[PDB]
RNA sequence: CAAGUCUGGGCUAAGUGGUAAAGGAUGUGGCGCCGCGAAGACAGCCAGGAGGUUGGCUUAGAAGCAGCCAUCCUUUAAAGA
């Protein structure tokens, strides 16, 4: 709740670990909120009473985030350009660039696509933290625009004019907006996971996660039981654990992993707008 | 599918009863249990 | 939609729906139709709300054939206000309909996709209509 | 103590490993997990890969037993054309073919296992089979 | 084919279709008389016979001409062929509608589209004796695409087009595909 | 409430009659065309109801039975890829 609260459960914790090493304390290292790690529903369950009572501390209690990613369709190129020449310190930049979608999980690639030097030396340094910079808040929600490279492959200068910074801007404009015209893609994180069970249960098992925004994987058994793997959207993967126990009464055990980030069904696109 | 204007065949299961001046029409699926009105 | 192109009178009277049909009787293309019982007015809308469901029961089907085509401009005053002041605007358009007309007819199908569209079309449409095949249809020049 | 069985495998050629449904069905059997992928693949030792039906029986004492069939029909006919796919739309493409011979060839590598005592008739099964995956008979 | 036909005096040719039959008339540059036909066996001929093959007619009067349906009006007003018109033909060579057979699967049989029957009744010309039938068209080497029409046609050993030649027989166009869209 | 609880034949079973629409229905009578029929038909019993072969392609897996196509063969008294 209001940032009051926010410390008690400081304290909350700092003490409710050492009485209870069987949980852990995490604050999502992008985005403030705090994850509570339990084993089981009851056990965090107890932890929001003593928590919230015996530390009167008054919470929300939601679900976690999802770290998505931004990106792009169709490769672009558009113009970078920057100028104010009005009477002295000129300010004069400008780039234009390539830039083009990579396979989900590709990375960061920029290309020295200039010739003799039409764009002086100096300043690509700037024109690339320009570039890497804006990259930060999503053409959509504002998320880690990824997985693309980048290909300088023009722009001028003014002797006196141009700018160490003034060319960071024109360099951070095509970015900018390049994303924006070559149609964005909302990424999201799948998971790995592997749920061991009874093949007696099996059957619902895999339904379940079926109608979970997941397809499936495999199956080759373990112990008595039979292992089923595949992929999954964390959005539709939380509180699985209340879930698996409960198409298997117990029996029912489960990892997960992350792999890579894909696009949502676009119907989930408009969904994300707000 | 129990009260309603327009109640048809559902499946070969189903059955066109009228007891009472009352068109029904039953299956072996609950579901399928209509009954004009 | 789909209406006119150009126009000699933006409105036009309303006149009043008899039996007959004039023409358009007959099949002439398709192998299966569709024909009016019973006189009307039918917008482009409810002409296309079917078109569009006739096309979509049957993906990948044949080629159908619209044998109606509004031009009747339809009129209605604006609303809240009274009578006189001349005439009314446009809303939309229809296409006089009257029994023994063939409105749209397929061809190239299987006799249970079209003899199915039909029904469906039929529900779209705000009158009683049936569903022809082609036999004496033969010489109608 | 576990009870009995005609179970009706379907086990491929080569892979014996003890791994279901080889474990929950013959883990009520005593089977030898290990004396097929020798007993087996010493005749098998001939093919190489095409799965190999089976139908391993169990009894009293926790003894087993098992008879295994040949190959199925779409195989040998999926090689001698140069396939390993059938041609996904049967009929309109041909992606390869079998002579008059090549039929009657084959048909003696499963005529002890359809029906019919022949060839004529035989043939005609495995000439059945060609359209089944879209593979003409050269004749 | 027969059919069974009587003579009309010519009195309330509406009491006729009530009655139950189907008020006829048959003529050609000679004799015209008026006549009627009942429907059933009118159905049940000329639902097929219809205007390719003859029908000899059969009079009280010994007499069973041969004609072709030259016209048939109709009822709009719920299709009830309400008039016929029977052409006696002779043995002077006179024009008539023949049928086309479309032997041959084009390409777009496993491609798509579809056939369009653009003229499946052609008008030629030939004496009666020669009836022929079913006028064979080529097809085979098309595509969703153009088409061929003219008079490009096996004519019979006496069958002699009367119609252009000219006029586009059938065509091959391209089918509905559910998903498509082009507005945007 | 004045004059047939008139006569012959037919329909209607809701009080319809005694006021409404699309659209629903083995309502109930009536005309029709067109099939199987005692080397055994309809309902009917006990029977068998199979082998190539888990057809091919696709899929996590498709084995008659998602879905593409394809529909030959077989031993028969007969059994559909």
């Amino acid at each position: 709740k209001t940032k009051a609260d926010q410390e008690k459960l400081s304290q909350a914790l700092a003490r409710l670990a050492e009485e209870d090493p069987t949980f852990r304390v995490s604050t999502h290292p992008e985005t403030g909120q705090t994850i509570i790690s339990g084993m089981g529903e009851l056990h965090l369950e107890i932890i929001v009473d003593r928590l919230k009572r015996e530390f009167k501390v008054d919470a929300n209690v939601g679900k976690p985030q999802v770290a998505y990613r931004e990106t792009i369709t169709k490769p672009v190129d558009v113009e970078g350009k920057f100028i104010r020449q009005t009477g002295g310190r000129g300010q004069y930049g400008h780039v234009k660039i390539k830039v083009e979608p990579l396979p989900r999980g590709s990375g960061f690639e920029f290309v020295n696509a200039i010739v003799g030097g039409v764009i002086p030396k100096e300043y690509i340094p700037a024109v690339q933290k320009g570039i890497e910079e804006a990259m930060q808040s999503g053409p959509l929600i504002g998320f880690p625009v990824v997985d693309i490279k980048v290909t300088l492959y023009d722009g001028s200068y003014h002797e006196v004019d141009s700018s160490e910074m003034a060319f960071k801007i024109a360099g951070s404009m095509a970015i900018k907006e390049a994303v924006q015209k070559g149609d964005p893609v909302i990424l999201e994180p799948i998971m790995r996971v592997e749920v061991t069970t009874p093949e007696e249960y099996m059957g619902d098992v895999i339904g379940d996660l079926n109608a979970r925004r997941g397809q499936i994987l495999g199956m080759e058994p373990r112990g008595n039981a039979q292992v089923i793997r595949a992929f999954v959207p964390l959005a539709e993967m939380f509180g699985y654990a209340t879930d698996l126990r409960s198409k298997t009464q117990g029996r029912g055990s489960f990892v997960m992993f992350f792999d890579h980030y894909q696009e949502v069904p676009k119907q989930v696109q408009e969904k994300l707008i707000k | 599918m129990k009260v309603r204007a327009s109640v048809k065949r559902i499946c070969d299961k189903c059955k066109v009863i009228r007891r009472h001046g009352r068109v029904y029409v039953i299956c072996e699926n609950p579901k399928h249990k209509q009954r004009q009105g | 939609m789909l209406m006119p192109r150009r126009m000699k009178y933006r409105k036009q009277q309303r006149g009043r729906l008899k039996g007959a049909t004039k023409g358009g009787d007959y099949v002439a293309f398709g192998d299966y139709g569709l024909v009016a019982l019973e006189p009307a007015w039918i917008t482009a809308q409810q002409i296309e709300a079917a078109r569009v469901a006739m096309v979509r029961h049957f993906r990948r089907g044949g080629k159908i054939f619209i044998r109606i085509f509004p031009d009747k401009p339809y009129t209605k005053k604006p609303l809240e206000v009274r009578m006189g002041k001349g005439k009314g605007n446009v809303e939309g358009y229809v296409a006089v309909v009257k029994p023994g007309r063939v409105m749209f007819e397929v061809a190239g199908v299987t006799e249970e996709q079209a003899m199915e569209a039909l029904r469906i079309a039929g529900h779209k449409l705000p009158i009683k209509t049936k569903i022809v095949r082609r036999d004496a249809y033969d010489e109608a020049q | 103590k576990k009870v009995v069985a005609v179970v009706k495998l379907q086990l491929p050629a080569g892979k014996a490993t003890p791994a279901p449904p080889v474990g929950p069905a013959l883990g009520q059997h005593g089977a030898n997990i290990m004396e097929f992928v020798k007993a087996f693949n010493a005749a098998t030792a001939n093919m190489g890969d095409a799965i190999v039906p089976v139908e391993i029986t169990i009894y009293a004492d926790r003894s087993f037993t098992f008879v295994t069939k040949t190959p199925p029909a779409s195989y040998l006919i999926r090689k001698a054309a140069g396939l390993e796919k059938g041609a996904h739309k049967p009929g309109r493409e041909k992606v390869g073919r079998i002579t008059w011979e090549q039929v009657l060839e084959i048909a003696k590598q499963k005529m002890p296992d359809l029906n019919t005592t022949d060839l004529e008739a035989a043939a005609r099964m495995i000439a059945g089979s060609a359209r089944s995956m879209g593979v003409e008979v050269v004749g | 084919y027969r059919l069974k036909a009587y003579y009309r005096e010519g009195e309330k040719p509406s009491a006729l279709r009530r009655a139950g039959k189907l008020p006829g008339v048959m003529y050609n540059r000679h004799l015209n008389r008026k006549v009627y036909v009942d429907l059933v066996e009118f159905d049940k001929v000329f639902r097929q016979a219809s205007i390719h093959h003859v029908i000899v007619l059969e009079l009280p009067d010994g007499q069973s001409l041969p004609t072709l349906v030259r016209q048939v009006n109709l009822d709009k007003r719920r299709r009830r062929p309400e008039h016929v018109d029977f052409f006696v033909l002779s043995d002077e060579p006179v024009e008539m509608y023949v049928p086309l057979r479309f032997v041959g699967t084009p390409a777009g049989v496993r491609a798509g589209g579809v056939l369009q029957e653009i003229h499946r009744d052609i008008l030629v010309k030939v004496s009666p004796r020669n009836i022929p039938e079913f006028i064979e068209v080529d097809v085979s080497g098309l595509e969703i695409g153009d088409s061929l029409h003219a008079s490009d046609l096996k004519l019979p050993p006496g069958v002699e087009l009367a119609v252009s030649p000219e006029e586009t027989i059938a065509a091959v166009v391209p089918p509905e595909d559910v998903e498509k869209l082009a507005e945007e």
